[PDB]
RNA sequence: AAUUGAAGAGUUUGAUCAUGGCUCAGAUUGAACGCUGGCGGCAGGCCUAACACAUGCAAGUCGAACGGUAACAGGAAGAAGCUUGCUUCUUUGCUGACGAGUGGCGGACGGGUGAGUAAUGUCUGGGAAACUGCCUGAUGGAGGGGGAUAACUACUGGAAACGGUAGCUAAUACCGCAUAACGUCGCAAGACCAAAGAGGGGGACCUUCGGGCCUCUUGCCAUCGGAUGUGCCCAGAUGGGAUUAGCUAGUAGGUGGGGUAACGGCUCACCUAGGCGACGAUCCCUAGCUGGUCUGAGAGGAUGACCAGCCACACUGGAACUGAGACACGGUCCAGACUCCUACGGGAGGCAGCAGUGGGGAAUAUUGCACAAUGGGCGCAAGCCUGAUGCAGCCAUGCCGCGUGUAUGAAGAAGGCCUUCGGGUUGUAAAGUACUUUCAGCGGGGAGGAAGGGAGUAAAGUUAAUACCUUUGCUCAUUGACGUUACCCGCAGAAGAAGCACCGGCUAACUCCGUGCCAGCAGCCGCGGUAAUACGGAGGGUGCAAGCGUUAAUCGGAAUUACUGGGCGUAAAGCGCACGCAGGCGGUUUGUUAAGUCAGAUGUGAAAUCCCCGGGCUCAACCUGGGAACUGCAUCUGAUACUGGCAA
């Protein structure tokens, strides 16, 4: 507002329009798979999954969800679908 | 990041610094690590003008951490009474 | 700082003689010594017991032309340094190096030593020392400064300080103006009529 | 060998959770004469079936639940 | 070497001894006020309104990341009036550079304040379920493509703030694909995730002759480490009030899901009725915590100003984005109070950052110089920025040091005061005489803080390269705000430099005159109603001294909250008596435990500060080397006399 800072408020504004969709599109691909897994079609559940995973492991290489969550979802999902099956 | 530095504790006109290792993001009078040796620039006729003692500035150089001008003028101009 | 006033009053009101002129007279003729200051001079010949503590004290600082602040800061030195708080006391006032100049003779007073001191005629270990209060050390030569020596203050003050005491733990050379100060004085090297163990009490009080 | 605490239980029925009092004897600080304190924590225990007046070992661990990071190791002996 | 430590007095009574209060002698301060005031060194300087703020500055930097010529410092071509070959004027990014723009790093550091917070913070001692920009060790990759946009152009709304529409363009901006182990998910088979280039130099072989190609430097990507920082958990300690006794429903616990970097009621669904509290819950008042500072013989009491560590906050309330790291002092959005600008359509603002202003108050400073040194941000470097920092200006606010001359000097001068009117005191004091010039003032000389950086050469290192580059030596110009520096030298001249309180006892120091319970004094006892050592003045004296005194505040004296270290027949003080829960304490004999207790070891107890021995500022204050201390806490290993537990 007061010094050259306005350039560091305009990237902040693009970087998290940009962010927010990265995050929605990898909300809806994980939100898929819990659909699959209440439906309880096993297969349905696994294809959701495959597809999903390279999302997850490169969102989190990026730098926008951390390895951490990318192994929690992954897990979680697994273990899941596992004892659906 | 650690750094070996100077921190001014003389009084007005008579500085007199101490070269400790400290985080950089930390002030110059601030916490350190520890304290190697101090240096003093009024060297006068006296039998100590400056004093460290090159181990612990071996282990922390080869531990990661960096030189000030200053520190690594004074550490290659002691070596060793030469 | 210094006092600045009439000397003879001072060895009046403490009853003997403090040394504050040459020596040639001004000890029986024109002082009315043991006479008291004043109108009420003579009428009165009484004291407490803090009245002579306080006279004491008084009789040391006016003997060796100090203030209380400083006295107190000697005081306390004294006190701290390990051994006899009195013994202490008498050894840092003597070691005064406007005391030492006077005791090596090169003045007729201490404020005639004073007065050198302050104008730089006095050197210590080779070096100009313009500090009256300066302390001397075991093992220090004192000397007159090589430039303005000779001077007649000096010549008229020795032969008076000639013979007075003797002092023992000092070396006087009395040729080129030189002296040493090879120990520090003892108790027996120092008068007797003081008594140091009331000022150590007087504040204690 | 690891640090650990002994206590009594004195502690009501709770599903795999019981509450341990430690007891200390320690010198007043001002007037000097010993007195005991008493610091009652909550200990996690699968297949708890302890009693009210059993003296447990206790030992630090991770932090289980809110207000309990404590678990039992021994018992030695029994109430009743 | 570091434990050399302890004083009392006045006042109740005709007098005495007790008890018991009040007062004084000491030390200290971020002090204020009155009188006075020469110099220097070091330090300190809004304690009240977390009241409101005009103006200036306090966060920028990279062309060695990429499009570019808006400035303009060069050069070239061309057109030209020509100085007649030298100038000028439009293009032109080749160029030393560079406003604006994209991109990277930084803005979460430094700085300010003490509102809030009574434990969700702080101190001590431990722990496990975590992350970590920059800096470093190791082991491995760095292949090939795509679509946009700012800038830039053409229009348009605007008083401003600030925009909107339509086109073009680059990257270390962005996005697939190739590649996938020691990495992630799984018991396993298996599945899956990344990358950026840039700069310097130059042999051979080839160029759309704008470079490929070789080498060197730096940069990018993945995993495991190190270090640093941060997040979380546990025990003990860390104010007052019981004229605050009951408080808690996500409350306490469990199963499952979700969520975080990480454990966790952190969050949901369900199940149980639990959890805290007299060893003080809940409620109310006050308060940033600590190392430390003051005081005290000690134990204790008070306190947290400067410096250092941690916490919290940034006009008020709330939220989240970006980022490694913020729920962000000079960022964003919403709401609120207040203020300001307006062309009335509409907009802006946050000094508890450094100066400074208004206001409040007894009270607290310059709208200063420099990045020379140290330290930070960017950068390969040069270099830029830095109200951090280094200095300077104002204040006797404090501590320390020096000066305001020295020697002689009887006629004991004159005047003042007293005087029994003999004289005494002021008083060697003054005058006079003989000497010196510290410090002020004038004139000269002149350390240190300066290390580095730069330019040029020699050696070594690396390599297809005597290149370029790095390291190590050598040579040449240098880099100071302070600064009329510290310090030294020379001239002259006692010349420019002393005041404040008190004098009845406590308490050191007495006479006269004026007044007459009036005026007045007074810390306590108390003085003054015509002979006042207590009021006012004078003389004299005492104490301190560039200071002195008064007021405010803490400790001491106060053994006057008595743990060390007090009392209750009559001075205050035994409940009217009794029974009894909780609590406190408990005869004797042995065994066992080892909790209390005691011994040794390890770890820790930041630095500074205090103390001992030393060193440097001309001594001191001040600065600084080593030690001691840091009386504590935790763990381990032993002792078993006593207390405790268990058994007999
Ligand atoms: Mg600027
Ligand atoms: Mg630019
Ligand atoms: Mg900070
Ligand atoms: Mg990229
Ligand atoms: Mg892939
Ligand atoms: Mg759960
Ligand atoms: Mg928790
Ligand atoms: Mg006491
Ligand atoms: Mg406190
Ligand atoms: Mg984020
Ligand atoms: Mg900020
Ligand atoms: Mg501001
Ligand atoms: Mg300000
Ligand atoms: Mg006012
Ligand atoms: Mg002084
Ligand atoms: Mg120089
Ligand atoms: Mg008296
Ligand atoms: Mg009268
Ligand atoms: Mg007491
Ligand atoms: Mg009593
Ligand atoms: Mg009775
Ligand atoms: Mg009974
Ligand atoms: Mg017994
Ligand atoms: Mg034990
Ligand atoms: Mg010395
Ligand atoms: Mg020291
Ligand atoms: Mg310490
Ligand atoms: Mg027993």
């Amino acid at each position: 507002n007061i010094k050259s800072a306005k350039k560091r408020a305009i990237q902040s504004e693009k970087a998290r329009k940009h962010n927010a969709s990265r995050r929605s599109m990898m909300r809806t691909f994980i939100k898929k798979v819990y659909a699959a897994i209440e439906a309880g079609d096993k297969a349905a559940a696994q294809k959701a999954f495959n597809e999903m995973q390279p999302i997850v492991d490169r969102q989190a290489a990026k730098g926008l969800i951390h390895k951490n969550k990318a192994a929690r979802h992954k897990a979680n999902l697994t273990a899941q679908i596992n004892k659906l099956a | 990041m650690v750094t070996i530095r100077l921190a001014r504790h003389g009084a007005k006109k008579r500085p007199f610094y101490q070269v400790v290792v400290a985080d950089s993001r930390n002030a110059r009078n601030g916490r350190f690590i520890e304290r190697v040796g101090f240096f003093n620039p009024i060297a006068s006729e006296k039998e100590e003008g400056t004093r460290l003692d090159l181990d612990r500035i071996a282990h922390w150089v080869g531990q990661g951490a960096t030189i000030s001008d200053r520190v690594a003028a004074l550490i290659k101009e002691v070596n060793k009474a030469a | 700082a210094r006092y600045l006033g009439p000397k003879l009053k001072l060895s009046r009101r403490e009853g003997t003689d403090l040394f504050l002129k040459s020596g040639v007279r001004a000890i029986d003729t024109k002082c009315k010594i043991e006479q008291a200051p004043g109108q009420h001079g003579a009428r009165k010949p009484r004291l407490s017991d803090y009245g002579v503590q306080l006279r004491e004290k008084q009789k040391v600082r006016r003997i060796y032309g100090v203030l209380e602040r400083q006295f107190r800061n000697y005081y306390k030195e004294a006190a701290r340094l390990k051994g006899n708080t009195g013994e202490n006391l008498l050894a840092l006032l003597e070691g005064r190096l406007d005391n030492v100049v006077y005791r090596m003779g090169f003045g007729a007073t201490r404020a005639e030593a004073r007065q050198l001191v302050s104008h730089k005629a006095i050197m210590v270990n080779g070096r100009v020392v313009n500090i009256a209060s300066y302390q001397v050390s075991p093992n220090d030569v004192v000397s007159i400064r090589e430039k303005a020596k000779k001077q007649s203050r000096v010549k008229a003050a020795l032969e008076l300080a000639e013979q007075r005491e003797k002092p023992t733990w000092l070396e006087v050379d009395a040729g080129k103006m030189e002296g040493t100060f090879k120990r520090k004085p003892e108790r027996s090297d120092l008068s007797a009529d003081i008594n140091e163990h009331l000022i150590v009490e007087l504040y204690s009080k | 060998k690891i640090r650990t605490l002994q206590g009594r239980v004195v502690s009501d029925k709770m599903e795999k959770s019981i509450v341990v009092a430690i007891e200390r004897f320690v010198k007043h600080p001002i007037y000097g004469k010993f007195i005991k304190r008493t610091t009652k924590l909550h200990v996690h225990d699968e297949n708890n079936e302890c009693g009210i007046g059993d003296v447990v070992e206790i030992r630090e661990c991770r932090p289980l639940s809110k207000t309990k990071s404590w678990t039992l190791v021994r018992v030695v002996e029994k109430a009743v």
